[PDB]
């Protein structure tokens, strides 16, 4: 997260870290045994880390659980990044409480201007690289479709939305992928892609979760 | 344009 702030331990209880010997992507806990992340984060040997704050130190409240199966959306296109969503089933159910909790799926899509919370352990530098130990947070608004398509002509599908600031300075960045975009207590987006990080007129692009509620529910129900 | 996913490492396209 570029231009954000330190969330504070356990303030984003649904945030997960996908680990393979190092943190490579984020994710969101949607129920005791399922995590939602980005399709491009797919790889074998994924360990899901819940209840994390400092990802480099065992501080208490962490639960490390292996991924039982990772379900990438069947229509995911790695070139266009359309349908960039993946479900991960945990080998064992997580212990829910206060420090670890699930986030709700949306009932309707969010409108432009809605304020959301984006979080992650990604790069905090727009130019260069600096990975934080603790979880970073950023409040950002969902941008209008016209502004989003103006910024990325011919690349925005109906399954994506832009959020952020056209003036630059605040944005999600490498390491934040798969992470949550929560608005009004509902998971509305998944960190996906962008042209660089926090660059002027190049806001972040996110997977539009509301278009996948039916798919998520049917898939979970069958697995 | 050159667009990259926000994973570690990033996956870029144009
Ligand atoms: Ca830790």
């Amino acid at each position: 997260i570029v231009g954000g702030y330190t969330c504070g331990a356990n303030t984003v209880p649904y945030q997960v870290s996908l680990n393979s010997g190092y943190h490579f992507c984020g994710g969101s806990l949607i129920n005791s045994q399922w995590v939602v992340s980005a399709a491009h984060c797919y790889k074998s040997g994924i360990q899901v880390r819940l209840g994390e704050d400092n990802i480099n130190v065992v501080e208490g409240n962490e639960q490390f659980i292996s991924a039982s199966k990772s379900i990438v959306h069947p229509s995911y296109n790695s070139n266009t990044l359309n349908n960039d969503i993946m479900l991960i089933k945990l080998k064992s159910a997580a212990s829910l409480n206060s420090r670890v909790a699930s986030i709700s799926l949306p009932t309707s899509c969010a409108s432009a201007g809605t304020q959301c919370l984006i979080s992650g352990w990604g790069n905090t530098k727009s130019s260069g690289t600096s990975y934080p130990d603790v979880l970073k947070c950023l409040k950002a608004p969902i941008l209008s479709d016209s502004s989003c398509k103006s910024a990325y002509p011919g690349q925005i599908t109906s399954n994506m939305f832009c959020a952020g600031y056209l003036e630059g300075g605040k944005d999600s960045c490498q390491g934040d992928s798969g992470g949550p975009v929560v608005c009004s207590g509902k998971l509305q987006g998944i960190v996906s892609w962008g042209s660089g990080c926090a660059q002027k007129n190049k806001p972040g692009v996110y997977t539009k979760v509301c278009n996948y509620v039916s798919w998520i529910k049917q898939t979970i129900a069958s697995n | 344009s050159c667009r990259c996913t926000k994973s570690i490492p990033p996956q870029c396209h144009c």
